[PDB]
């Protein structure tokens, strides 16, 4: 097998992102783990004359996993590479009733890659308190992560993958980097069958996959709906005000004035305020407003999403994917469920997994996360809980919303 | 030179190799740099081809060491620029209280370590050079290398390469012996019978010169305690070399750069050093090197760092067998200041925090912020985090955390009875208070005017609006909350058309540098129920305009 050529987008530079210090365990489980791959051929020790670097990561689902960080390598080729290789992404398959998620990532690791750009999958495995120089690798095969792999092996992939979809016209398969989504309006029991089906015959044509059934039928927009009291007071009204003021910002017609005018003397907080016949008018139109969809919205293909978090105490956490501004392509709430055996960060990683997931298999694309958390905090500590093998861009908000329960 | 494989080293893509000019120089100098020139050719460093080389690089003479013997020495620069990037040469050092004790350390420095390592054969027609007679009417003669030049890009980098390769085989045949490598020194710890550690230092020694590398061959290492980097590192500890802070009269900018800078550097191991006041004078304007006055502040803070200074602190090195721990206290005026020991008489290292942005701040958010640094620094040094001893009550912080709008992760803690304990010092209510004055608060400003009022308007009907000079719309929305607290019970509840000033107070703050914020702080902590409530303009607010 000859390497398909990889030339990256004129005046593109390699990667030169430096590496993360780590612990000691990590340290020694990546040792480990790359002596295992120099011996099988799939990496090899690099001069000085090679200046690029991509950082590397200890995970875990019981032993060490080594994670690559290739978001600048792919940046600074499959932007090309989304072009010459694309892999289409069926809109299908967040129609699906069932979608599970099957890893195939080994599978690149019999591939050779292009000599020519081995140079760029360089990284380093680091040294405890600069003691030594770190140990410097670069790939001789298709390396997980990186979206240059499953673009050059989808020929393999759809080949492995014809008598499937010929004996299964209906199940929906997409190859995004290292997994497969699968997608069918099986009962549950029958469609985990299927699945062991495809496993069996992924295995029958020598794909090892190893040994968490996700289903799209959410709501694409969860509603955020005012609160329904059986008394209201004078800062209830203030509140219902409020929210439904911030709401004028995406549905236009919001009629409120005869709440405004509902209190219109200086009273005191815990005063109630009456429920006017013109108030009660003017709530009744705008929950019947609030239940329709919004108008415009649309998912512009050419432009990137971008999903935002709000912390709700409890382990509860609500999200927003948009494009522009107000214009909400899919609105959701997480929740952990385990009480002192999940934490923040726990909760935070696991959030932006799940959102993640949707995206992909809503629109192929992942969202650039806005994260409510402190940019060295997470630097620290979101390999503890990442069991992903693509790791979505992401940045970090220093002002809070003072808007909490305006989106649950 | 030297049997080492050499590194290929393409130029950058597109470029060719220099060919800059060479103006003649002193004749004397041009006799030196023959001398020297012709006496390294014959130690084989440098060839000498002249006919079809179109490069040039210029070479100057100087006397630095002046030994009766002058020295040649190349601008690589415009060579430099054309030259490909190479693997960053290790960014950083190593801090000495993530060394172990080893029972012996050799120092050796390697003597004209880059000339001792070849070049990739291809690029050596790009490190040609010239000299010329006679104001060149007469020819000159032309040189190149075979070595890694002085001062050339990729001579570090390959330099640490092909020392590193020429480690590996010894490492191997000496598991128990431990090299550590910096740019051109090695250092050799082992817990071997020191004879044994001396016979191993020989046999390095010699390994090394067979591949071409000299080591000083006296009693070489300059003995312990070793001045590195800054450091003395004794036998069974370690500590900064001494820092002399000059007393003066005046005071540059410059000036006060190198005493913060001294002073930082100082606090790696001088516990309880300040540099709040020293540092807010350079942080006023950019000026290079305007004569800043002392002020009050600095000059106590300046005193009491004089005071920890003037006395001896060491650290000690660190065991993997006896655990971590960091403990944290706070200092004031968002300072703090931490030590990281194994066991309570003798630290590893310490070190300060300084709440650098943020003007409203608050104290227990800065105590996470702190655990953040350490926790960073830790993972560096030693590879593992601290168990933390932290001056924090647990209620406190399930309390904060769990209200916090970030999310914050907080490692394993025990909490330490040591003040000034952390606290929070006042909580807004939840919902509002029945039996409790309303204060429907605003204030405005105007722009080029520049001034404003301050007011409110309450449901008992009492109303007070109060002019302001020099003030801001944010400021006076701020004023009319403090009127509003000054002018209540212990239970208000205050409404305000401010997401500004709803922002600052929801945040809990400790202190500010602002003046009205510390004072709405002392109201709150005064205050026994305070309701804060928000509504959007367009009630009172008119009234105030
Ligand atoms: N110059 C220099 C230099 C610079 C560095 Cl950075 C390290 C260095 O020595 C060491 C080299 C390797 C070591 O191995 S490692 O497991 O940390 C441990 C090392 O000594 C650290 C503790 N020390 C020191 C002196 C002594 O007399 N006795 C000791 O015990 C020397």
């Amino acid at each position: 097998i000859e390497t398909v050529p990889v030339k990256l987008k004129p005046g593109m530079d390699g990667p030169k992102v430096k590496q993360w210090p780590l612990t000691e365990e990590k340290i020694k489980a990546l040792v480990e783990i790359c002596t295992e791959m120099e011996k099988e051929g799939k990496i090899s020790k690099i001069g000085p004359e090679n200046p690029y670097n991509t950082p590397v990561f200890a995970i875990k689902s019981t032993k060490w996993r080594k994670l690559v960080d290739f978001r600048e390598l792919n940046k600074r080729t499959q932007d090309f590479w989304e072009v010459q290789l694309g892999i289409p992404h069926p809109a299908g398959l967040k129609k699906k009733k069932s979608v599970t998620v099957l890893d195939v990532g080994d599978a690149y690791f019999s591939v050779p890659l292009d000599e020519d750009f081995r140079k760029y999958t360089a990284f380093t495995i680091p040294s405890i308190n600069n003691e030594t120089p770190g140990i410097r690798y670069q790939y001789n095969v298709l390396p997980q992560g990186w979206k240059g792999s499953p673009a050059i092996f989808q020929s393999s992939m759809t080949k492995i993958l014809e008598p499937f979809k010929k004996q299964n016209p209906d199940i929906v398969i997409y190859q995004y980097m290292d997994d497969l989504y699968v997608g069918s309006d099986l009962e549950i029991g029958q469609h985990r069958t299927k699945i062991e089906e495809l496993r069996q015959h992924l295995l029958r044509w020598g794909l090892t996959t190893p040994d968490y059934e996700l289903h799209p039928d959410k709501w694409t927009v969860q509603p955020i709906v005012l609160p329904e009291k059986d008394s209201w007071t004078v800062n209830d009204i203030q509140k219902l005000v409020g929210k439904l003021n911030w709401a004028s910002q995406i549905y236009p017609g919001i009629k409120v004035r005869q709440l405004s005018k509902l209190l219109r003397g200086t009273k005191a907080l815990t005063e109630v305020i009456p429920l006017t016949e013109e108030a009660e008018l003017e709530l009744a139109e705008n929950r019947e407003i609030l239940k329709e969809p919004v108008h415009g919205v649309y998912y512009d293909p050419s432009k990137d999403l971008i999903a935002e978090i709000q912390k709700q105490g409890q382990g509860q956490w609500t999200y927003q994917i948009y494009q522009e501004p107000f214009k909400n392509l899919k609105t959701g709430k997480y929740a952990r469920m385990r009480g002192a055996h999940t934490n923040d960060v726990k909760q935070l990683t696991e959030a932006v997994q799940k959102i993640t997931t949707e995206s992909i298999v809503i629109w192929g694309k992942t969202p650039k996360f806005k994260l409510p958390i402190q940019k060295e905090t997470w630097e620290t500590w979101w390999t503890e809980y990442w069991q992903a093998t693509w790791i979505p861009e992401w940045e970090f908000v220093n002002t809070p919303p003072l808007v909490k329960l305006w989106y649950q | 030179i030297s049997p080492i494989e050499t590194v290929p080293v393409k130029l950058k893509p597109g470029m060719d190799g220099p060919k800059v000019k060479q103006w003649p120089l002193t004749e004397e100098k041009i006799k030196a740099l023959v001398e020297i020139c012709t006496e390294m050719e014959k130690e084989g460093k440098i060839s000498k081809i002249g006919p079809e080389n179109p490069y040039n690089t210029p070479v100057f003479a100087i006397k630095k060491k002046d030994s009766t013997k002058w020295r040649k020495l190349v601008d690589f620069r415009e060579l430099n620029k054309r030259t490909q990037d190479f693997w960053e040469v290790q960014l950083g050092i190593p801090h000495p209280a993530g060394l172990k004790k080893k029972k012996s350390v050799t120092v050796l420095d390697v003597g004209d370590a880059y000339f001792s390592v070849p070049l990739d054969e291809d690029f050596r027609k790009y490190t040609a050079f010239t000299i010329p007679s006679i104001n060149n009417e007469t020819p000159g003669i032309r040189y190149q290398y075979n070595v890694l030049p002085q001062g050339w890009k990729g001579s570090p980098a390959i330099f640490q390469s092909s020392m590193t390769k020429i480690l590996e085989p010894f490492a191997a045949q000496n598991p128990d012996i431990v090299i550590y490598q910096y740019m051109d020194d090695l250092y050799v710890g082992s817990d071997l019978e020191i004879g044994q550690h001396r016979t191993k230092i020989e046999e390095l020694r010699q390994h090394l010169l067979r591949w071409g590398l000299t080591t000083p061959d006296k009693k070489h290492q300059k003995e312990p305690p070793f001045l590195w980097m800054g450091y003395e590192l004794h036998p069974d500890k370690w500590t900064v070399q001494p820092i002399v802070l000059p007393e003066k009269d005046s005071w540059t900018v410059n000036d006060i750069q190198k005493l913060v800078g001294k002073l930082n550097w100082a606090s790696q191991i001088y516990p309880g050093i300040k540099v709040r006041q020293l540092s807010k004078l350079l942080r006023g304007t950019k000026a290079l090197t305007e004569v800043i006055p002392l002020t009050e502040e600095a000059e106590l803070e300046l005193a009491e760092n004089r005071e920890i200074l003037k006395e001896p602190v060491h650290g000690v090195y660190y065991d993997p067998s006896k655990d971590l721990i960091a403990e944290i206290q706070k200092q004031g005026q968002g300072q703090w200041t931490y030590q990281i020991y194994q066991e309570p008489f003798k630290n590893l290292k310490t070190g300060k925090y300084a709440r650098m942005r943020g003007a409203h701040t608050n104290d227990v958010k800065q105590l996470t912020e702190a655990v953040q640094k350490i926790t960073t620094e830790s993972i560096v040094i030693w590879g593992k985090t601290p168990k933390f001893k932290l001056p924090i009550q647990k209620e406190t912080w399930e309390t904060w955390w769990t209200e916090y709008w970030q999310a914050t992760w907080i490692p394993e803690w025990e909490f330490v009875n040591t003040p000034p304990l952390v606290k929070l010092w006042y909580q807004l209510e939840k919902e509002p208070i029945v039996g409790a004055e309303t204060f429907y608060v605003d204030g405005a400003a105007n722009r080029e005017t520049k001034l404003g009022k301050a007011g409110y308007v309450t449901n008992k009907g009492r109303q007070k609006v109060v002019p302001l000079t020099n003030t801001t719309n944010q400021k006076t929305e701020l004023q009319a909350i403090y009127l509003a607290l000054q002018d209540s019970g212990l239970e208000v509840n205050i409404v305000t058309d401010s997401q500004y000033a709803l922002g600052i107070i929801q945040a809990q703050p400790d202190k500010s540098e602002s003046e009205l914020v510390n004072q709405i702080i002392e109201q709150l902590i005064k205050k026994e129920k305070v309701y804060l409530a928000w509504v959007p303009a367009h009630n009172e607010q008119v009234d105030k305009l």
